[PDB]
């Protein structure tokens, strides 16, 4: 029933693809179930469609910090873990 | 460029274990 | 108010660099002791002098993903808490 | 270029390490 879950926190990029890594992140956690794998998968799919350079970060319990050209930045926790995405350029 | 910041560190620990 | 052992486990950049990060980092944390700051105030002061842009992540429990120019990367464990850091151009 | 890859161990808490 659940779709298109996580919450919003850092929004800051075009709907489709805050969407996208939303549920492309879902994905990730139904067939790997792994903050590591997560950002791998989500990371190479969009560098792959959307051209890179996407960093991203998942987990539980970390400080970070980055930077990144305006509307390319994006942030959201989900299934118990935070998950971060966005592209450099 | 704006400059990402974000500090995770949530206690769900619950009945499991983070 | 300097010296810190810190150990490496993905060296990948000059060694004065890493260095010039982990005593860095030790500073950071009898300065803010604090996973966030510490990434803050480090990234700024490496963009400045080596210029942008360098990532930085630092906490206990967290999986990620990162692109980065060759020669820019470099991880090591320190004060109870993994320290990254990591620039791009 | 090389695309970083880690997965961080409860160093010090409840239990203690």
């Amino acid at each position: 029933m659940c779709d298109r879950k996580a919450v919003i926190k850092n929004a800051d990029m075009s709907e489709e693809m805050q969407q996208d890594s939303v549920e492309c992140a879902t994905q990730a956690l139904e067939k790997y179930n792994i903050e590591k794998d997560i950002a791998a998968h989500i990371k190479k799919e969009f560098d792959k469609k959307y051209n890179p350079t996407w960093h991203c970060i998942v987990g539980r319990n970390f400080g970070s910090y980055v930077t990144h050209e305006t509307k390319h930045f994006i942030y959201f926790y989900l299934g118990q873990v935070a998950i971060l995405l966005f592209k450099s350029g | 460029m704006k400059d990402t910041g974000i500090q995770v560190d949530r206690d769900l620990d619950g009945k499991s274990h983070k």
